């Protein structure tokens, strides 16, 4: 499932190629979102030692980054 | 306080945090207007029958028991309810709110509805 | 049996609805207009957080 | 706080520009019950109108959040249902 | 620019590309041939070498 | 339903960042990323309603995540294929 079908998905979402590229662009932020959360998330978890993570790590680093926006 | 813009920028500015940019400022789209005036709507109609139901006895006494007067009253300020809807849907139509709002997310009887089901079943969880 | 239900039923009926119109209605027959608008804003205003939903549930 | 503004918007716009104006017509219409009472429930209308208006979007923020505390009380009903 | 990236110049860094030449280092990241590494005695200086086309490791 | 997405569209999405810097992802973590999309994407669009050319850049220096149109043009060239991040670069 590439990029590309995550743009389709919003602007499915919300309903010519400058759109689909401010769209391209608006999917390359939420993956940006995405690997930035989940990088939080192995460093807390390496904090406490866990090999893995559990949602309440990641709820707390995504409410850290939410903190801050 | 008919220049709705100013009013809401100044709530806006006021009831938000300072770091909160609210940079894109949208006019309120069609779905928005069309819950605001079933909500008006509805409301208006509840509003006139209370107090219709209210103040009959007054209206029975200066009317002598005329009806047909108390019709003709019913329906000018239905007449005038309509024509201040009107005037408040102009004055919104020239307004400012983000469009994270849809019709699910503001409606009365939706939101009632889900609340009593699930009341229900907490109810019915609880008896069992 | 349904207890639950009633007890809520019977609190957000015959407690906050029938509460707030009688209070509305004394209010206003008890002359006038703008003595019962202003003072159903601050009983309004200090019943904040206990007349909530979250307070009858 | 977009609920908020719409209430803002509502109470400035009932309280300072239909209720008065109302209010001025019904003190204005000494000479004649029958318009007088038209004024009087002109104010019944719009200051039920008001308090609706408020309660309405209070009571929709307030069921808004009632409902998760109300979903997180049916899952821990739910969970000692499982337990018993 | 491009001698130096031949020669594997150590002092190379963002800061001796120009904006016309900012295309150029676009298309050079592009073709995947180069290391862009943030310096760790100056952060925000990324010094850029081509990766080494002739290792047999 | 229609606007949440699903779990496997997480994997397709993200299995290769959690392969190569190495992430271990049980299910309740799965769900919990399933549900905090819609939290980011509301967030998301909240931030940026409408899409023109300064103002997505302004917001996302004041995301944190950017420091320049460079940061937007290299975080691009790692996240899309080589076509789509040339025709980025022609747009940008």
């Amino acid at each position: 499932m590439d990029t590309e079908a995550l743009a389709n998905y919003l602007l499915r979402q919300l309903s010519s190629s400058q759109e689909y590229n401010k769209k391209l662009l608006l999917a390359c932020g939420f993956q940006a979102i995405l690997r930035k959360i989940l990088l939080d998330a192995r460093t807390r978890a390496t904090a406490e030692g866990l090999r893995e993570v559990y949602p309440y790590h990641i709820e707390a680093a995504t409410q850290a980054f939410l903190d801050s926006q | 306080p008919w220049e709705f813009r100013k009013v809401i920028q100044a709530e806006y500015r006021e009831r938000l945090p300072r770091n909160y940019e609210l940079k894109h400022w949208k006019k309120p789209s069609k779905i928005m207007i069309g819950s605001i005036l079933r909500l008006l709507e509805t409301n208006t109609v509840s509003a006139l029958d209370s107090v219709f139901e209210k103040y009959e006895k007054e209206m029975n006494q200066m009317t002598h028991g005329d009806n047909n007067e108390v019709k003709r009253i019913y329906s000018k300020k239905e007449r005038l309810l309509e024509i201040i809807l009107t005037k408040i849907k102009k004055k919104l139509r020239q307004a400012k709110f983000p469009s994270r709002i849809s019709e699910r997310d503001l409606d009365i009887e939706y939101i009632y509805s889900k609340r009593q089901f699930i009341q229900n079943r907490y109810s019915q969880e609880l008896q069992n | 049996t349904d207890t639950y239900n009633s007890i809520s039923n019977f609190i957000e009926n015959e407690l906050t609805a029938l509460l707030s119109s009688d209070d509305y209605l004394m209010d206003d027959l008890a002359g006038p207009n703008e003595v019962c608008r202003l003072l159903k804003a601050q009983v309004i205003e200090k019943r904040k957080d206990a007349m909530s939903r979250g307070k009858q549930d | 706080t977009t609920i908020d503004v719409l209430s803002s918007l509502f109470i400035n716009l009932f309280e300072n520009d239909l209720i008065p104006q109302a209010l001025k017509d019904f003190n204005k219409s000494d000479d004649d019950q029958f318009r007088k009472l038209l004024y009087k429930l002109d104010l019944r209308l719009f200051q039920t109108i008001s308090d609706q208006m408020t309660r309405d979007l209070k009571d929709i923020l307030d069921i808004n959040v009632s409902n998760n505390e109300l979903c997180y009380q049916l899952k821990q009903v739910l969970a000692r249902k499982e337990d018993l | 620019l491009m001698k130096r990236l031949i020669e594997h110049d150590l002092n190379l860094t963002l800061n001796d590309f120009s904006s016309k030449t900012i295309p150029i280092y676009r298309l050079l990241l592009r073709a995947n041939i180069i290391t862009v590494i943030e310096g760790s005695t100056n952060p925000g200086t990324k010094y850029i070498k081509l990766i080494d086309f002739n290792e047999t490791s | 339903s229609i606007k949440p997405l699903q779990i496997m569209d997480l994997k397709h999405l993200t299995r290769q960042f959690l392969n190569e810097n190495r992430i271990i992802l049980p299910k309740q973590t799965w769900s919990t990323i399933q549900e905090e999309s819609l939290n980011i994407m509301d967030f998301l669009k909240q931030k940026i309603g409408t899409l023109q050319k300064q103002e997505l850049v302004d917001s996302f220096i004041d995301m944190g995540i950017i420091n320049n149109v460079d940061d937007m043009f290299e975080l691009a060239h790692e996240l899309l294929p080589l076509e789509l991040q040339s025709r980025i670069e022609s747009y940008l």
